[PDB]
DNA sequence: CACACACTCTCCAATTCTCTAA
DNA sequence: TTAGAGAATTGGAGAGTGTGTTTTTTTTTTTT
């Protein structure tokens, strides 16, 4: 048993008296400071830590963890009773006028309190949240599958009577409630006045509300099982912390959903459950001098996938893909090869390095396609758009394996992306436009066997030229025997299996975070071409077109491609004007990509 | 239970009734000659408000039809001749 | 009385607000000279439209507090401004006649919020948001005055809508029969109403996120002014209403559904004898044929005869089987100028269309019949060739 | 099932009938 | 002769009771 009044007094004592020596030994009363802020309305949410509560009463922490909703109410009541001690927009105006009438505690309450969970509690998986943990504070990890828009949830409804000019209040707890109709005040009832109640949305307390669904991490599920899911209901300042696809740990109260009416007799003693979220947590000039070393271009190209030898100019092209040209701007590239040629490994490296990216197969996936898809979620039945590799990759790069094996719907979708960088999709017969400006990194196979150079690329790869010409660079990752390189590759693979790590390579790859910083500040530079370099572009382009005509996949898009690549290298040099080396690099990269194809 | 108001002479001699009607026009003002329509509108507005406060259940015209009959009763009549002049 | 009126639990006086807005109308001569909105109220007398558009920036510059009261309490203030405008429209021009009372339509020129950041604290505020219309419902008839008739004795009465409900008479005044007054639906009075679903613009979205959407409701005289696919800055009141758990039960979900009570639209992506004489003089210019053919598609190079043929197609032959429509075929490699030329020229003429020859075309060449999703009835969806009945149809990858 | 239609049944009281005084 | 107090008859307000509540496989014709 418990004496909850004494518990409230002990909670008041903790809030008044706790200090933690923050800001390097200033002996701050942290909860007193936050109480001052709440009283002044400069702060709305108060995340009390049960690790702090443990430092003077472990029994109180146990009582909170075992009966969390009760103690949430007790902590809130204690804080509200203590705000005047530390009291040195529209609802504020209404509370002022109601104080004038005095001259509904839940309405006058304009703060919220949450328990930041204790570190002694291990963070569970969703599957480990047993029925014994109902009504108890639990910490749960998972992927955020889906999040609803923030909606207003009525906490305390406020009505006004037409006949007697009196306000009436209706606190709300259940997910459904009966709105009041006829006036209950005695001056209406005794006079039989027939006065009725009008809801005042202006003078009634709402709260931000958001419904999301967590899901098990795939590598923690048992072997033969579907991943489990849990509905998480989020209120107040906890809203908008999460996004779909994010990894989170949620401290909250595991509770049952108490439905009304016909569902009660149908379900019987069983009940659905939700997690009442209390806390959601989410799982350089020396370096610029290193960048300043003029090796940096080749240093980065070496840092790109030391697991793959050779193809260094392809690595340079991939670097320029991540950099992008002047804003168009995406350096789409394609690299064909046989199966197993290390082509997939290279694409996997770009997907891992890039800050925003996706990796998928052109074929036929049972997942969400390259375009987004509309899920149903039939417990609610509300259809919602989700995913899409191109959409998830929007600001970055989308990697497609076996691009040749795409369906015609996928080919038309990529064609639309190449044209205008947006796609069309239907939710419920109606349709919208959905945005995707990702660069495409395409890997494709020969239609049959190992590539034969005697056959042209479109006839061999079996892709339409309308798509295949979109890519700025076309590379052929051909594989043939070579004794010493095969032995080096084998030694690398065997060391990887033997030690689970790449062997030393007689150099140090740059940190991927530092590479990301570098390409970010690089992408923030905005080059422009001068007229002399435009003339140089003209001369180089016409000579290259002579070579292509004498050996035809060269057009105005070729001039635009070399301009894009030269501006990309100008970004790489981190200078706001292009130079002869940029055009030379673009010309040789295109030429030697054709040579690789030849 | 069954606490239904009635509007009989006890209601009319309550505080909200004739004792209130003796005083409701203390705040009022009238324009007089040539503006009798506006003065009538103010007059009916004030006494309609008084009727509503006294017995909200009825419309004003129905309230008048009730009260014009109900004034004949002896209790409200004695209270009337008290209100007239003074106690 | 007006001076005694104050907005509920707000201390903003209605009469003071009305007089302040009348002062704004009287004094605001300086958008950068008569007052601008009194010039508009001079124009409305002959134009005949029932509305006055006003800029919230102008109200803010004239008076910060009046603008703040408008934004905070539009539900009371906008009717007060309507009363002010209808008083001014008979103070000035007292002999005028107009079929409806004037509706003021405040708006900020730019978005005050984006729809992802709307909060419960914004409920019943005046806001404006940018978006693209996804769907536009049928014209909903919404009742505004209920006409009741006695089934026994043909006595009729009329009752106003209170807050969507009806105060049904319950007994006929001319024959005292209970439950004898019946609602005559077609003798009742109705206003126009329409639902519009608005999606945030693509540039405003965060990186790779699916769109948020909001529901709009547009009432009489502002009802059918937007179409799907267009872009608008829409100003309205951010309402929050309860939704019933079941159609036969009055219990309501604790979570309120929200929508925009639209006050003003501003489309943002839609955009004489002097013209006649300029065109007539230009027709006499030497090599006008080459001039117009060169004006066609400035981005495209050297294709003189192709542009000349396209020009002759766009002018067409003499109507009067005497088909006057000129048919043109462009032929060449993929990636060449023909697709760009088609995508350019389709928007250069009225009644024009552009579509793909493949199955991925948004509007097909063939007419077909489909179930209209919002109502699930058959609709004859004609193809691009039929929709371009007196224009050019650009068929790419023919 | 718990929240709404439809029907029955009960007693309160609203209005008129009759006798009396002014 | 006219108007108020006591007794009788019937309307109906209220309580109680009863009832009502997309997604997969297999086929068929026609489209290429
Ligand atoms: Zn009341
Ligand atoms: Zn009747």
């Amino acid at each position: 048993l418990k004496d909850y009044a004494l518990e409230k007094e002990k909670v008041k004592k903790f809030l008044q008296e706790f200090y933690q020596d923050d800001e390097l030994g200033k002996k701050q009363f942290k909860y007193g400071n936050q109480l001052v802020r709440l009283a002044h309305r400069e702060q709305v949410a108060l995340y009390v830590d049960l690790d702090d509560v443990a430092e003077d009463d472990p029994e109180l922490v146990d009582s909170i963890c075992e009966n969390a909703r009760r103690y949430a109410k007790l902590f809130a009541d204690a804080v509200q009773e203590l705000l005047p001690q530390y009291k040195e927009d529209v609802l504020d105006v209404y509370i002022e006028h109601r104080l004038m009438m005095e001259q509904p505690a839940e309405l006058m309450r304009r703060f919220e309190l949450y328990f930041q969970g204790p570190s002694s509690n291990k963070p569970r998986v969703i599957r480990e949240v047993r029925a014994d943990s109902v009504g108890k504070l639990v910490t749960v990890r998972g992927i955020v599958t889906r999040v609803s828009e923030v909606k207003p949830k009525m906490v305390v409804a406020t009505y006004t009577c037409d006949q007697c000019g009196a306000e009436t209040y209706q606190p709300i707890q259940s997910p459904t409630f009966m709105p009041l109709i006829m006036c209950p005040s005695q001056e209406c009832q005794t006079n039989r006045s027939g006065g009725r109640l009008y809801l005042q949305t202006r003078g009634s307390r709402f709260i931000k509300f958001q419904e999301m669904k967590m899901q098990e991490h795939s590598d923690q599920v048992p072997v033969g099982n579907i991943p489990r899911s849990i509905t998480v209901l989020v209120e107040g300042e906890n809203t908008r912390i999460a996004q779909p696809g994010d990894h989170v740990s949620v401290t909250g109260i595991f509770l049952p959903i108490l439905r009304t009416g016909f569902r009660q007799v149908v379900q019987g003693l069983l009940s659905e459950t939700y997690l009442e979220a209390h806390r959601i947590v989410k799982m350089t000039r020396e370096e610029l001098r290193q960048i300043a070393e003029e090796d940096f271009y080749e240093k980065l190209a070496a840092s790109i996938a030391p697991e793959i030898y050779g193809h260094e100019d392809v690595k340079k092209a991939l670097l320029l893909l991540l950099v992008g040209g002047v804003d168009r701007g995406n350096i789409n590239i394609c690299l064909m090869g046989d199966p197993g040629v290390a082509k997939s490994q290279l694409l996997s490296y770009i997907d891992r390095l890039a800050p925003r990216s996706q990796y998928t197969t052109g074929r036929g996936s049972s997942g969400v396609g390259l375009t987004a898809a509309v899920l149903r979620d039939s417990v609610s039945g509300e259809l919602t758009l989700e995913g899409g590799a191109l959409v998830l990759a929007d600001q970055g790069v989308c990697c497609i394996d076996e691009f040749d094996k795409m369906a015609e719907a996928d080919r038309t979708a990529i064609h639309e992306v190449m044209e205008q960088q947006t796609i069309s999709i239907a939710k419920a017969g109606i349709l919208t436009t959905l945005n995707a400006r990702c660069s495409i990194l395409a890997a494709a196979n020969p239609a049959y066997g190992r590539y034969n150079p005697r056959r042209s690329l479109e006839q061999n790869i079996q892709l339409p030229a309308a798509l295949l010409s979109r890519f700025d660079l076309l590379w052929l990752i051909q594989d043939r025997p070579d004794r010493d390189n095969d032995l080096r590759l084998a030694q690398h693979i065997t060391y990887v299996h033997q030690h689970s790590r790449q062997p030393p390579s007689q150099f140090e790859p740059l940190d991927m975070k530092l590479m990301r910083r570098y390409i970010a500040m690089c992408r923030e530079k905005q080059p422009m071409v001068p007229e002399s370099l435009a003339d140089y572009i003209t001369a180089a382009y016409v000579e290259m077109r002579r070579e292509a005509w004498a050996s035809t996949y060269t057009s105005a898009r070729t001039l635009l491609a070399i301009l894009r690549l030269s501006t990309a290298l100008a970004r790489l040099r981190m200078v706001d004007v292009v130079e002869k080396e940029d055009v030379n690099e673009a010309i040789r990269l295109m030429e030697m990509s054709k040579d690789s194809l030849l | 239970k069954r606490n239904i108001p009635k509007l009989d002479a006890q209601r009319l001699i309550s505080e909200r009734g004739l004792p209130a009607l003796r005083h409701v026009f203390d705040k009022a003002k009238f324009k007089g000659k040539g503006h009798e329509a506006e003065d009538l509108k103010m007059l009916i507005r004030h006494m309609e408000h008084w009727a509503h406060r006294l017995f909200p259940k009825l419309q004003f015209e129905d309230f008048i039809d009730r009260v014009e009959y109900l004034g004949s009763k002896k209790e409200v009549q004695t209270c009337l001749k008290r209100i007239r002049l003074d106690l | 009385l007006g001076q005694k009126l104050v907005i509920w639990g707000t201390d903003v006086n209605v009469a003071a607000c009305k007089e302040n807005f009348q002062r704004f109308l009287q004094r605001f001569i300086d958008p950068l000279t008569e007052p601008l909105y009194m010039q508009r109220l001079g124009e409305i007398n002959v134009i005949g439209e029932p509305f006055l558009n006003v800029n919230c920036e102008h109200i803010k510059s004239f008076d910060k507090n009046l603008y703040r009261q408008l934004i905070s309490y539009p539900q009371e203030v906008i009717p007060t401004f309507d009363m002010a405008v209808n008083e001014i429209f008979f103070d000035r021009y007292p002999d005028s006649i107009l079929e409806h009372q004037i509706q003021v339509r405040p708006f900020n020129a730019l978005k005050t919020k984006n729809m992802r950041n709307l909060n419960p604290e914004d409920i019943d505020q005046l806001i404006t948001i940018s978006g693209m219309v996804i769907r536009t419902s049928q014209l909903i008839p919404e009742m505004q005055e209920a006409f009741f008739q006695c089934q026994v004795c043909a006595h009729t009465t009329r009752v106003e809508m209170d807050r969507g409900r009806i105060a049904e008479p319950s007994v006929c005044g001319r024959c005292h029969t209970t439950h004898s007054m019946a609602l005559i639906h077609n003798r009742s009075l109705f206003s126009d109403k329409q639902m519009i679903k608005l999606q945030e613009s693509p540039e405003d979205m965060p990186a790779g996120q699916t769109p948020h959407t909001v529901i709009l409701f547009a009432h009489n005289d502002l009802v059918d002014k937007v179409q799907p696919g267009d872009r608008v800055n829409v100003t309205g009141i951010y309402r929050a209403v309860p939704i019933r758990v079941n159609p036969r039960v009055s219990n309501v979900k604790s979570v309120y559904k929200t929508h925009i009570d639209v006050i003003h639209y501003r489309k943002t992506d839609a955009k004489s004898e002097k013209r006649v004489e300029l065109l007539k003089e230009l027709s006499r210019k030497p090599d006008i044929y080459e001039r117009l053919a060169s004006a066609l598609a400035p981005s495209i190079y050297e294709h003189e005869d192709i542009k000349k043929g396209i020009l002759l197609q766009l002018f067409g032959g003499t109507r009067k089987k005497f088909r006057a429509e000129i048919n043109i075929l462009l032929c060449g490699d993929p990636g060449t100028s023909k697709s760009q030329l088609l995508q350019y020229v389709y928007n250069l003429v009225p009644r024009g269309q552009y579509t793909s020859g493949k199955g991925s075309s948004a509007v097909g060449l063939t007419a077909y019949v489909m179930k209209d999703p919002e109502t699930r009835q058959l609709v004859l969806q004609t193809g691009a060739l039929v929709l371009s009945d007196n224009g050019i149809c650009c068929i790419d990858e023919f």
